[PDB]
């Protein structure tokens, strides 16, 4: 009745039934980067 | 009268050591240009140091330009100010006691 040919293993990205599949995937949002800098401080008890 | 020259010129008095204070301390900061903003720092002989951040400002030039100008400016006034209400305590003293 049917033929159902799909990729797998090394194959993932691949399917090779034409079944016509539309889609389409979005994009992955771009996080913004957040390096921790510590530099050393003199006492804000200076300006007291 | 008395009182309140004495009070003009303690405050004038302060007003002159902020000045000069202020002066000496933005006399030794390194500061360079960071978006609408200035990043002043100061060298240090570890890695790490010690930065302000004045923002609303394009380049750190008018800190290091009219800013100067204006404190050398502040305390010259304010030791004017100061030598006019000690003199004005001086004249009242030789004309009361």
């Amino acid at each position: 009745t049917s033929i159902a040919i799909t990729g797998s293993g090394s194959c993932r990205h691949l399917q090779f039934i034409p079944v016509a599949p539309p889609g389409i995937p979005s994009s992955v949002t771009p996080p913004t980067e957040v390096p921790d800098r510590d530099p050393e401080k003199s006492s804000e008890d200076d300006v007291y | 009268y008395f009182v309140l020259s004495a009070l003009g010129l303690v405050v004038c008095v302060l007003a002159v050591a902020f000045a000069a204070h202020h002066y000496s301390l933005l006399t030794h900061l390194t500061c360079e240009n960071a978006p609408d903003s200035c990043q002043c720092k100061l060298p240090s002989s570890e890695p790490l140091s010690r930065t302000f951040v004045y923002r609303d400002v394009t380049d750190c030039t008018s800190i290091t330009g009219t800013f100067q100008v204006f404190l050398l400016v502040q305390m010259v006034l304010n030791l004017v100010c100061g030598l006019v209400c000690l003199v004005a305590c001086f004249v009242m003293w030789k004309h009361r006691y």
